[PDB]
């Protein structure tokens, strides 16, 4: 019955920008924070950036800090993550976990090319 | 300073919150095993049926507890059982059901010496509180040393019990195990303080908006504002009455309104921790918490008043932020503070609310002072000398006269009997004064559980109640006023008896009445149980120190009329002697009323009586 929804992934060259959405339909929408993690085959599923659905305060991990940004919308119950000035090391599958994870969805692919 | 007071750290709070949220995804409960800790989280519910039971016909959905399953949740001396929310009790009953494996899991954690933690969010936390009491009744109370101290941690829980519930928790020293986190404006801990008629129209909409998994019903400003106003009006009425139900110089209008006022019985039970952006304030005193539940939910200015209902809704989902920033907030223990102005100022508490909180704290420290004075009194030599004189001088001298100190007091032929009467009256005055303090709720909750007091009061009852019975019959008070057991027994002895019985019986989960009736049916009388209850109505066989009272009621009557009561007294005598309730050096004396009457019984009874070989 209860599941997650992801969308937004793709492929951009270096120094690009990409926006990722996360539909939080199902059960318990606001009592959780939400936080994006990334897993790159070859690197551990480290932390990217989280934020509360009651507190606008955004926590951003140091590996992606200064370049990533989160936003909140409880109406559509959705956390957005927009990133810019990407670098080849940002290639991974991104999962918008429930900060106290509720479950593990499917995630979205994100790939960055070196040059043209 | 937080961990040394509550006995829990931030790790346990965090795990309890995570489990409480996980409980949303289950039917009855979720068990989280974290090494040495086992956490039981209960699924909350947001239907009005689960707050006010449809079949409950009372104005607050309340119901008296069953004295069999919760023998401790009551006043000991007064007898009044505690009252809880019926919907929460039915939900607890539904989760304790063997088919849920809840009890089996609890015992698996008990045998493993794991730290057991009960938790829940919203109404689920209320169930957790009741589950903790169930645990306290079933496991911890039977041997509270090898069993591990549990913890109950709730987040935005509704109130669960009444003033008797809180008193009982205090007496057993269980309140320290309960921590209830409450965000300043959170409306849910206030809900059950309102009359159910006040919110019957707006409750389903508000419950739909508070439910984190129900983002369907569109938010309505009007309904939330009306709901908040109704809850605050009834809460203000309850809090102001509680303020008056402490002071004085106005008992008449209070009794008249008590006949005409329906005020919520629910009271804070356990430690409450109030949270703001910058402060954590822990409070133990239930009355103070009751007042704070009102004065922390007001607006600082009144122009923001239109904004407050929405903050009172949003704050129910802000406990996550609370848990993450615990260590970054200033903590203080309100009861131990030398100055409480800063804490209550950060909580937006008005001047009057601060003065009410201060008054509640002053009243609790007064009760503590009264207990210290009582201990100093009961340890003084001038008091103890009276009991020593009764025990070591009066009783042996009366035994030497071969009639006993009951009959000697009753005829009162010598000066020593009037001196014993004087010391009996002085002791009666002191124990009546203590009973008076108890009746006015002017002693600490722990008072009736203090083992030194139980010891002294038991020594007093065993020594002097025979003398008050003799005084009673000496002045021909039994036919004029009525039966001693029915209309004559001083309340102080009933309180002493019940306190002792509770002290010795509570580790075994049984109540005095059950033990009594099991022994009565164990005496093999053959009669119908209803008939025996009719015969033993207001019987003197329920307390060893009323032995002589029963003799007075049995002599003069035909044997057939009170045969059952006779055999009952005989069945209790040996255990009473073994337990020290009745002195074997007295009752068999040549001049004892009991012996003189016992010989006059038919020889068929005396022949197969257990006392044949003793007289």
């Amino acid at each position: 019955q209860v599941q997650l929804q992801e969308s937004g992934g793709g492929l951009v060259q270096a120094g690009g920008s990409l926006r990722l959405s996360c539909t939080a339909s199902g059960f318990t929408f606001d009592s959780y924070h939400m936080g994006w993690f990334r897993r790159a085959p070859g690197k551990e599923r480290e932390f990217v950036a989280a934020v509360s659905r009651v507190t606008w305060l955004i926590d951003i991990a140091d590996s992606v800090k200064g370049r990533f940004t989160i936003s909140r919308d409880n109406a559509k119950n959705t956390v957005y993550l927009e990133m810019n000035s990407l670098k080849p090391e940002d290639t991974a599958q991104y999962f918008c976990a429930a900060s106290q994870y509720d479950y593990w969805g499917q995630g979205t692919q994100v790939t960055v090319s070196s040059a043209a | 300073a937080f961990e040394a007071l509550t006995g829990i750290n931030g790790d346990l709070i965090t795990r309890s919150w995570s489990a409480s949220k996980q409980a949303y995804l289950t039917e009855r409960y979720h068990k989280e095993e974290a090494g040495a800790v086992v956490i039981f989280a209960f699924q909350p519910s947001f239907s009005e049926k689960d707050f006010f039971d449809p079949d409950n016909k009372s104005s607050f959905g309340e119901i008296k507890l069953n004295r069999v399953q919760f023998p401790c949740m009551r006043k000991i001396g007064k007898g009044d059982v505690a009252t809880v929310n019926e919907a929460f009790l039915k939900n607890l009953e539904a989760v304790i059901d063997p088919r849920t494996s809840f009890q089996a899991s609890v015992e698996m954690a008990v045998r493993s010496r794991k730290q057991i933690v009960f938790t829940g969010h919203s109404s689920g936390g209320a169930t957790a509180i009741l589950a903790t009491v169930w645990y306290l009744e079933k496991y911890f109370i039977r041997n509270p040393n090898v069993y591990l101290e549990p913890r109950c941690v709730t987040f935005g829980a509704p109130l669960v019990g009444d003033s008797i519930f809180s008193h009982a928790l205090g007496r057993e020293k269980w309140s320290r195990f309960f921590v209830n986190f409450v965000t300043r404006f959170d409306i849910v801990p206030r809900i059950t303080l309102a009359r159910k008629a006040s919110v019957e129209e707006t409750l389903p909409h508000v419950l739909a908006q508070l439910d984190p998994r129900n983002s369907s019903v569109q938010e309505s400003e009007q309904r939330i504002t009306e709901f908040y106003t109704s809850v605050m009006r009834d809460t203000s009425t309850v809090a102001n009455q509680a303020v008056c139900e402490l002071t004085g110089s106005a008992e008449a209008i209070l009794e008249t309104l008590s006949s005409f006022l329906e005020l919520s019985p629910y009271r804070p039970a356990g430690t409450f921790v109030f949270s703001t952006e910058k402060r954590l304030v822990a409070v133990n005193n239930s009355d103070a918490i009751l007042q704070m539940l009102f004065y922390t939910c007001q607006a600082s200015d009144e122009q923001e008043w239109s904004l407050i209902p929405f903050r009172s809704i949003r704050d129910h989902h802000s406990y996550e932020e609370l848990v993450q920033s615990m260590g970054m907030k200033l903590f203080n223990h309100l009861d131990g503070e030398n100055s409480i102005e800063s804490s209550l100022n950060d909580l937006g508490v008005s001047t009057r609310g601060r003065q009410y909180v201060q008054a509640a704290l002053e009243e609790e420290k007064k009760r503590v002072e009264n207990q210290k004075k009582i201990i100093q009194v009961i340890q003084q030599e001038r008091f103890l000398k009276k009991l020593a004189w009764i025990e070591d001088e009066y009783k042996p001298k009366c035994q030497a006269h071969k009639n006993g100190y009951y009959d000697s007091f009753k005829v009162s032929n010598e000066e020593n009997d009037f001196k014993a009467n004087v010391k009996r009256a002085e002791l009666a005055g002191v124990f009546d004064e203590v009973l008076g303090l108890l009746k006015k709720c002017q002693l600490p909750d722990e008072f009736e559980g203090d083992i030194d007091w139980i010891k002294l009061a038991t020594r007093y009852r065993r020594l002097v109640e025979p003398l008050d019975i003799a005084n009673y019959h000496r002045h021909l008070k039994n036919e004029d006023t009525g039966p001693y057991m029915k209309r004559g027994r001083p309340t102080r002895y009933i309180y002493a008896q019940r306190g002792y019985e509770h002290h010795i019986l509570k580790p075994n989960g049984m109540i005095a009445e059950d033990v009594f009736w099991n022994k009565v049916n164990g005496l093999n009388l053959g009669l119908q149980l209803e008939e025996i209850q009719e015969t033993l109505k207001n019987s003197g066989s329920e307390c060893g120190s009323c032995f002589w009272a029963e003799v007075e009621e049995l002599k003069g009557k035909p044997y057939e009329e009170v045969e059952v009561r006779v055999k009952t007294l005989e069945g209790m005598l040996r255990e009473w002697i073994t337990a020290g309730e009745v002195d074997e050096k007295e009752i068999f004396l040549e001049g004892s009323t009991f012996r003189k009457w016992w010989i006059t019984l038919p020889k068929n009874h005396k022949s197969h009586s257990p006392l044949r070989d003793y007289m």
